[PDB]
Parts: structure tokens; C-alpha cells; sequence
């Protein structure tokens, strides 16, 4: 009901991000939403003296056919003032289940502060270029936005409040438009809960992390072993040796002496199975001197394995990797790997967001071209992380797998 | 008199920390002066300007070509900036056929737009006085003056606000604002919409805007921005490509924009040779001879622009259909249209600069550029029609190292086909020659050798001159590749040659790849295994080749 001050980083101005094409339904869609906004004040249209602008698309969230506009805040976001903080729930990762609610609605009974609005400003885009664009401007804190969370915070303790003291074994954390809800009670009983909590909030997602663990090297186990499996043996424990010290490859590579067909079997010696023993010994022990920085990027890689198989590593420092995972999910993506890559992405942010409270760098094995053309199609969350591009096959691809 | 609706006026600031220009007046002849007191006392008169005091410090000079022409150079790169007027320009393939297409001439409005009274200090300027021996006179705009940065944004936002309600009530039609000229097209009766017509026409009036009565000067065929836009289809301005005896630089950039211009609606333009020709020059004046390949071209596209081609409007109700062909050296040639034989328009493309690439890569991206396009212009992704066989991309994108998507598409039996040209094995061959190939270099003299030996005792090692570690170990892949049955095993520890054959190229910048590739094409089955070196991984002879 009070606006606080808010303004931008000193000596940057505001964000000024070219509008991407929509399609003609996405155009109709955000029409008719923006109409209903600006019906009930939340955004106004604005002149041409506003010369900032960010990115606006429309999406279709889970078990819903309703549109829904969605902001590509990232650049007002970096331009955006810090904001301060609360230290990020350590247990919320420990808790058994998680549930995420979209919360953003509660943002919008919110005003926001009158000579930051103008940042804020968007446009509906005209099909072949006919019009500069419908120009609209937030009123209200906007979903997306990094400060709508920081300024709605008071508010949104206020009434958490009952609810944080009436169960002190539940996990809060919010981010962005999002609330985790962490616990580890049944599914029936965790759902209840949740409904409880839904009707709390009006009157003002299954996710498992404790079925998630980190990933281990493993080596195969053979009765009987080619010259190809050693030379792809040797290769992964070369590979390893650059993660764990104490890998030793030699006598290994010792039964590759001599130019041997292929698909020839060698018995391994003593010394080998020795060797081999002692390399699985050592794979089973963590990583030494893992640890997370604050201050540094996640950086997450992915590698396409095929047949819906996709491999990912969280790091901020190579081969200290702080998290390993294999997403194999199908769900309606069974001939479209862009839209397997981006609920991929998807999944590794949220994840992210559960650990560490904020969102990784992603590296995808994708053209930028096929990426920029394609991933809005396929994109339901509310926040947007950062990505590049390899063009270049990365040979460890396998050895994830 | 019937009052005049105030035009709500738009708030405008200098840029911040700046202040308003100050720009010393030019001296100006006895004519000169005059004129210009004439033309500002009929501006007075009207109420586009105002005289101001001596305490405005701001002035921008003022020049008579008479016509006043006023200079805002400097309070233009004073002012803020505004949101851009256009966000791109409109292709005429994206219009919709009307029965009805009226011209109404709104340029007196844009000397009937107010300008904010806080910012009209800013547009100060003074009129010399005869001989300079009385203060010159001094006005300030009231009105948004042409040359101002901000002018024609305000005066679009400003018509735009004022045809919102006209536009609204009467759905049946469809208005359009380009500079100080709008289009309004109906498929209404003649009727009918020459009575809309004058509908707009009262509407505007209740702003005090005048349309002119007199019979207007544009009409079919409207020529705009190298366009004819006919009632029933459009095309590009006549493409005359120039005989001459000699090329220079700008001859050659002249016609290989004459081309790029052409091929929106011409299908097959070519423009890779005479593109090629400009190459690093930097010289506009430079004469640069003329290649045989570029002389076929060109004779290919005078073949192309001998008699006038013509591109239909924009349908919804029928389906969008973009059909693709490969021209070879990365070119692609691609026709877009709802009816055959009637394209809505055309375009080419061409490959990205690579070392390495292969025909189902340029076609994908192809395909990325024309649904973008496709999306500008009607909103909507075509469906494609592409030279390459299903089981081919199926198993291309299934194999594919990398995430990759074409939208909705059927294969059309267009020669040449895109198709995959060899495949590697996933598991060792049975029975098949394994080769143990090495290569190494000198970094100072250059010398290296290349090699291989086999599980069956066949060995080779050839010395090379002027080569790098990277060449030998691709020319080892390459003997290896010579000197095997159809069906062969390689065994390498170069991470850059399984780098490059990973990608799957089917060309490349090096000859030596292109051999490679050569050679893998004319084989039945090829397992490429890579180990580590040094590692002493026997048969992996690092030793051989490093003598
Ligand atoms: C307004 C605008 O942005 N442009 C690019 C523009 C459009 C024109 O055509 C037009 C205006 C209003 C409604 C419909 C159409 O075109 C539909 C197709 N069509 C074209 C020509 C015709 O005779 N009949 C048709 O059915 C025109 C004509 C322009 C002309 C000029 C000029 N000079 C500039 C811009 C436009």
C-alpha cells in the first residue's frame, strides 16, 4: 500500500532488449491478457518518450490450457540494485518431498515505486512489422522481477507466519514467483497439507529430493575382456585420474602391448585385477576438496546420451563437480530434442534453486541458432537462466555414460 | 466555431547531466534574411512558432534553401531517446488483399501536434537582422519541428492515440500509418468505403486535422522502398543488371545488391562468385577481373531476370508451404507460397564460415531462417518441403551428438538430395584389419612423420615436410584409411582428429579432411577407437613416429 524506493546500479541505464517475433496466437493471447491487466491497473500503456523496453512471449503452464505471459527480466534483473540477505535453507535439499507454488499473483496487489516503472516497460509485437508495437509499463511489482520477491518479503512472512509457527518440521524458501515447501510426511498427507497452505494463502508439483543422490564412477565388471573394453577402460581411468589422484593406469595398459585385433579377448593378469580393484576403491570415495563459493557461477553441462537419455554435471571449478545427475524422463518429447533439452534445463535450474538458491550457467550441446528459434515453445517455468552454446563434441560424453 | 479536441502533449527531456544547444547563428545575405522574416511571420501568423524575450540562452542556427530549414544537429544529440518509430520494415508478401486501398494525406497534422511546453525553450533560433545593426529576431517552436529527433515518433504515437477509437468501432476495415500518409483498405463496397472514407476524414477534423480533398497523387502502382504494389500482387522494382566491359568494386556491389534484392521474389538468384570477388578489399575503387564461375553466374541470373516475375498477398485461410533446394558450395534457394506455382516470395542462403560442415547442418539452419522470416512476416511457421528422405534425418538426429528439431516437414524428390555419406560403427568389426595409427611433428623444422602398423604384422611410415602435429595424425587416419579392405578398425589418440570426424563433415577447408572424407565414403564399415597416448598403449607407436 506504500511504495519504497527502488532505482538501478549506479552509471547503468535502464534495459533496452529487442522484442523477439511471436506468433500470431501468442500475440492474440498476450492481447487479451494485457487487456484484462490493464483493466485492473496493473500495467498502463505508455508514450514514446519510454525508450526501454524487455522482452515479452506467452506459454502454456502444466495441466492448464489458459495462456500465460511470461517476462524475460534477465537483463533488468543484472541491471536491477542488489537487494538485501537471508541465508539459503540448507535442509530444505535434506527434506523428503518438495512442493513449488506459483505465488505470483500475490505481487500484483503491490504498487510499484513511480520512477522505477518505467524500466519495466514491454511490447506486444505487430505481425510484419505494421505497428512499432502495443507499449505497456508495470504498475504493480511484476512477475519475473528480482525485487518483487525482496520488496513482497515483509508481506510475505507476515503471513507465513501462523502457518511457519504452527509447523516448525515444514521448510520455507521462495524464489522469484516460487515457493518450496519441504517436508517428510505421505504424499496423501503432504498433499493435504498443501491444499492447507493454498487455502491459507487465498483467504489473504511432487518433488522428491531425498530420492536424489550424487553419481559415482563405475568401472565394468567382465569375465572376460577385449582389447577394445581395456583401451575404453584405460581411457575412463585416464579421465578419472584427472578428478581422483591415486589412479593408476599402467598395468593396465601393459596388457595392450602388441598391435592385437580389436575384438581380441586378453586375460587380465594379477597385477591388472590388482590395479583395476584398487582404482574401484578409490572411486568409491568423495572427491577431495569439494566445496561451494557463493560468489563464484554454477556452471552446468549437459550431454545428450540418445534414446531420450541426458546427462548433466553442476560445477564451479572443473572437475569438482557439486552435482551429477541422469534425467531420462519421457514425457511427450519422444521425437523433439529441444523440447527434451529444455525440460532438461528445466529440471537441473530447479534443482539448482533447491540446493543452492540460485540458478547455474547452463552449456548446451545445441546450435544457437536451433536453441533461439525453439526453446520458447517448450519453456514453462517462471525464471530464465543464462546458457551457451558448444560446438564442439566433448569426448567425455561417454564416459558419463 | 466548432471546438478543437486538445492533442495530448508528450513529456520529453534532454539526455541526463546535458544541457539545451547553443549554436552560433551564420551570417546571412540581405535575401536571404528576408526571406526567412517572411516565411516566419506566416509561421507567427499560424501558430507553429512564437517570438521569445532575450532571456532564452539557448539558440540552433537556421539556413533558407525560399524554405526555412532549421539545423537541430546538436539538440538531437541532446535529446533523449525515444522509442523507434518502426521496429523493422514491412514485406509486401505479408499484406492482405483489399478491394479497396485509399491514400489520405495527414501531412498538415504534423505542424498541428503540439510539443511540451517545458521543452519548447529548447527549439530557440534568431534571425539575423539586416546589416546586423538591430537584435536579431528570436522564436521558439510550439509544434514539433521536422528535423527534431523526437517528431516523428510523437506524431505517430500521437495519430495512432487519435485513430484508436475510429479503428475499434469499424472492425470491417483496416488502417495503416506510414510517415504522414495513411492507407485504408476494405473489402467493402466502393460504396461503403468511400463513405468510411469520409467518416475518417470528419473523425480527424474533430481534431482540427485536414485531409486534402484535391484527388491524390499516389495510386496503383505504389512504388515503395524498391516495391510495386499492385491491386492483386506485388514485386520488386525493375532489376536492369548492367553490361559492361570492366568490373570495379562498386559495379560489383551494385549488382550483387541488385541480386540480393532480386532474389526475394526471383527464385534461383546466385551471389556466392561475385560476393567472393570482394574478398578483403577494402578499396572502392579497385577493378577486379572477373572469374569464370562468376561469368556463369551471372549469365545464370540474366537468364533469371529476363522478363518479370510477380509475388501474390498473403492469404490466411490457405495453408503456408516453403519448399527448399541445394545449389551447391553452401548455397540454398527456397520459394514460399499457399498455391503452386504462385509464391508469396523466395530467398536464399547461404553457409556460415566454417572449417567444417556437411549438407544436413546448412539445411537445418536454412530451415531456422526461414521460420523466423516466416514468423515475421505472417506470424505463423510454414510447413517445409525438403530434398532429404525421412529414414535419412531420422537417423541423422538420432545419431547426432547434438539436439536438433525441424518443425513439421515432407520430403520432396528434388535433386540433389541431402543425404548422409558414410556412418561410423558404435562396436569393433569382426574379422576386420585393426590399424594403430600415429603421427608426429617437429615444432622447429617442421619435419613429421605419419603411420600406422596393423594386427597383421602390415605396417607404414611416410616423413613429411612443412607439417604440424594435427596434419600428421590425420594424414595416419588417411593412410589408414588407403591401405585397408572395405572394412577396417582405427585406433588413434589424437582428440583433434576425433574432434573433427565426431562432427561429421562431408567438406572441409583442408584438403587432407576432404580425403578422409573421401575415403570414408567409398568404405563399408569404419569403428574409429580412441585411447590415451603415453600411456604405453602397445601398438599405439609413438616411438615409429617421432624417429
Ligand atoms: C501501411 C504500411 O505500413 N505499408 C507498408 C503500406 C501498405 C500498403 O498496402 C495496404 C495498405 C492498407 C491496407 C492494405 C494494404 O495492402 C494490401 C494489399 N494491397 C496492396 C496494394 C493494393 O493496391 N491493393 C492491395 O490489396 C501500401 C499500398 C503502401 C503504399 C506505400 C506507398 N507509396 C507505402 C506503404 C504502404
Amino acid at each position: 500500500i506504500e511504495t519504497v524506493p527502488v532505482k538501478l546500479k549506479p552509471g547503468m541505464d535502464g534495459p533496452k532488449v529487442k522484442q523477439w517475433p511471436l506468433t500470431e496466437e501468442k500475440i492474440k493471447a498476450l492481447v487479451e491478457i494485457c487487456t484484462e491487466m490493464e483493466k485492473e491497473g496493473k500495467i498502463s500503456k505508455i508514450g514514446p518518450e519510454n525508450p526501454y523496453n524487455t522482452p515479452v512471449f506467452a506459454i502454456k503452464k502444466k495441466d492448464s490450457t489458459k495462456w500465460r505471459k511470461l517476462v524475460d527480466f534477465r537483463e533488468l534483473n543484472k541491471r536491477t540494485q542488489d537487494f538485501w540477505g537471508i541465508p539459503h535453507p540448507a535442509g530444505l535439499k535434506k527434506k523428503k518431498s518438495v512442493t513449488v507454488l506459483d505465488v505470483g499473483d500475490a505481487y500484483f496487489s503491490v504498487p510499484l515505486d513511480e520512477d522505477f516503472r518505467k524500466y519495466t516497460a514491454f511490447t506486444i509485437p505487430s505481425i510484419n512489422n505494421e505497428t512499432p508495437g502495443i507499449r505497456y509499463q508495470y504498475n504493480v511489482l511484476p512477475q519475473g522481477w528480482k525485487g518483487s520477491p525482496a520488496i513482497f518479503q515483509s508481506s510475505m512472512t507476515k503471513i507465513l507466519e501462523p502457518f511457519k509457527k504452527q509447523n516448525p518440521d515444514i521448510v520455507i524458501y521462495q524464489y522469484m514467483d516460487d515457493l518450496y515447501v519441504g517436508s517428510d510426511l505421505e504424499i496423501g498427507q503432504h498433499r493435504t497439507k498443501i491444499e492447507e497452505l493454498r487455502q491459507h494463502l487465498l483467504r489473504w508439483y511432487e518433488l522428491h529430493p531425498d530420492k536424489w543422490t550424487v553419481q559415482p564412477i563405475v568401472l565394468p565388471e567382465k569375465d572376460s575382456w577385449t582389447v577394445n573394453d581395456i583401451q575404453k577402460l584405460v581411457g575412463k581411468l585416464n579421465w578419472a585420474s584427472q578428478i581422483y589422484p591415486g589412479i593408476k593406469v599402467r598395468q593396465l595398459s601393459k596388457l595392450l602391448r602388441g598391435t592385437k585385433a580389436l575384438t581380441e579377448v586378453i586375460p587380465l593378469t594379477e597385477e591388472a585385477e590388482l590395479e583395476l580393484a584398487e582404482n574401484r576403491e578409490i572411486l568409491k570415495e568423495p572427491v577431495h576438496g569439494v566445496y561451494y563459493d557463493p560468489s563464484k557461477d554454477l556452471i552446468a553441462e549437459i550431454q545428450k546420451q540418445g534414446q531420450g537419455q541426458w546427462t548433466y554435471q553442476i560445477y564451479q571449478e572443473p572437475f569438482k563437480n557439486l552435482k551429477t545427475g541422469k534425467y531420462a524422463r519421457m514425457r511427450g518429447a519422444h521425437t523433439n530434442d529441444v523440447k527434451q533439452l529444455t525440460e532438461a534445463v528445466q529440471k537441473i535450474t530447479t534443482e539448482s534453486i533447491v540446493i543452492w538458491g540460485k540458478t547455474p550457467k547452463f552449456k548446451l550441446p545445441i546450435q544457437k541458432e536451433t536453441w533461439e528459434t525453439w526453446w520458447t515453445e517448450y519453456w514453462q517455468a517462471t525464471w530464465i537462466p543464462e546458457w551457451e552454446f558448444v560446438n564442439t563434441p566433448p569426448l567425455v560424453k561417454l564416459w558419463y555414460q | 466555431m466548432v471546438p478543437i479536441s486538445p492533442i495530448e502533449t508528450v513529456p520529453v527531456k534532454l539526455k541526463p547531466g546535458m544541457d539545451g544547444p547553443k549554436v552560433k547563428q551564420w551570417p546571412l545575405t540581405e535575401e536571404k534574411i528576408k526571406a526567412l522574416v517572411e516565411i516566419c511571420t506566416e509561421m507567427e501568423k499560424e501558430g507553429k512558432i512564437s517570438k521569445i524575450g532575450p532571456e532564452n540562452p539557448y539558440n540552433t542556427p537556421v539556413f533558407a534553401i525560399w524554405r526555412k530549414l532549421v539545423d537541430f544537429r546538436e539538440l538531437n544529440k541532446r535529446t533523449q531517446d525515444f522509442w523507434e518509430v518502426q521496429l523493422g520494415i514491412p514485406h509486401p508478401a505479408g499484406l492482405k488483399k483489399k478491394k479497396s486501398v485509399t491514400v489520405l494525406d495527414v501531412g498538415d497534422a504534423y505542424f498541428s501536434v503540439p510539443l511540451d511546453e517545458d521543452f519548447r525553450k529548447y527549439t530557440a533560433f534568431t534571425i539575423p537582422s539586416i546589416n546586423n545593426e538591430t537584435p536579431g529576431i528570436r522564436y521558439q517552436y510550439n509544434v514539433l519541428p521536422q528535423g527534431w529527433k523526437g517528431s516523428p515518433a510523437i506524431f505517430q504515437s500521437s495519430m495512432t492515440k487519435i485513430l484508436e477509437p475510429f479503428a475499434a468501432q469499424n472492425p470491417d476495415i483496416v488502417i495503416c500509418q506510414y510517415m504522414d500518409d495513411l492507407y485504408v483498405g476494405s473489402d467493402l463496397e466502393i460504396g461503403q468505403h468511400r463513405t468510411k472514407i469520409e467518416e475518417l476524414r470528419q473523425h480527424l477534423l474533430r481534431w482540427g486535422l485536414t485531409t486534402p480533398d484535391k484527388k491524390h497523387q499516389k495510386e496503383p502502382p505504389f512504388l515503395w522502398m524498391g516495391y510495386e504494389l499492385h491491386p492483386d500482387k506485388w514485386t520488386v522494382q525493375p532489376i536492369v543488371l548492367p553490361e559492361k566491359d570492366s568490373w570495379t568494386v562498386n559495379d560489383i556491389q551494385k549488382l550483387v545488391g541488385k541480386l540480393n534484392w532480386a532474389s526475394q521474389i526471383y527464385p534461383g538468384i546466385k551471389v556466392r562468385q561475385l560476393s567472393k570477388l570482394l574478398r578483403g578489399t577494402k578499396a572502392l575503387t579497385e577493378v577486379i577481373p572477373l572469374t569464370e564461375e562468376a561469368e556463369l553466374e551471372l549469365a545464370e541470373n540474366r537468364e533469371i531476370l529476363k522478363e518479370p516475375v510477380h509475388g501474390v498477398y498473403y492469404d490466411p485461410s490457405k495453408d503456408l508451404i516453403a519448399e527448399i533446394q541445394k545449389q551447391g558450395q553452401g548455397q540454398w534457394t527456397y520459394q514460399i507460397y499457399q498455391e503452386p506455382f504462385k509464391n508469396l516470395k523466395t530467398g536464399k542462403y547461404a553457409r556460415m564460415r566454417g572449417a567444417h560442415t556437411n549438407d544436413v547442418k546448412q539445411l537445418t539452419e536454412a530451415v531456422q531462417k526461414i521460420t523466423t522470416e516466416s514468423i515475421v512476416i505472417w506470424g505463423k511457421t510454414p510447413k517445409f518441403k525438403l530434398p532429404i528422405q525421412k529414414e535419412t534425418w531420422e537417423t541423422w538426429w538420432t545419431e547426432y551428438w547434438q539436439a536438433t528439431w525441424i518443425p513439421e516437414w515432407e520430403f520432396v524428390n528434388t535433386p540433389p538430395l541431402v543425404k548422409l555419406w558414410y556412418q561410423l560403427e558404435k562396436e569393433p568389426i569382426v574379422g576386420a584389419e585393426t590399424f594403430y595409427v600415429d603421427g608426429a611433428a617437429n615444432r622447429e623444422t617442421k619435419l613429421g612423420k605419419a603411420g600406422y602398423v596393423t594386427n597383421k604384422g602390415r605396417q607404414k611410415v611416410v616423413p613429411l615436410t612443412n607439417t604440424t602435429n594435427q596434419k600428421t595424425e590425420l594424414q595416419a587416419i588417411y593412410l589408414a584409411l588407403q591401405d585397408s579392405g572395405l572394412e577396417v578398425n582405427i585406433v588413434t589418440d589424437s582428440q583433434y582428429a576425433l574432434g573433427i570426424i565426431q562432427a561429421q563433415p562431408d567438406k572441409s577447408e583442408s584438403e587432407l579432411v576432404n580425403q578422409i572424407i573421401e575415403q570414408l565414403i567409398k568404405k563399408e564399415k569404419v569403428y574409429l577407437a580412441w585411447v590415451p597416448a603415453h600411456k604405453g598403449i602397445g601398438g599405439n607407436e609413438q616411438v615409429d613416429k617421432l624417429v
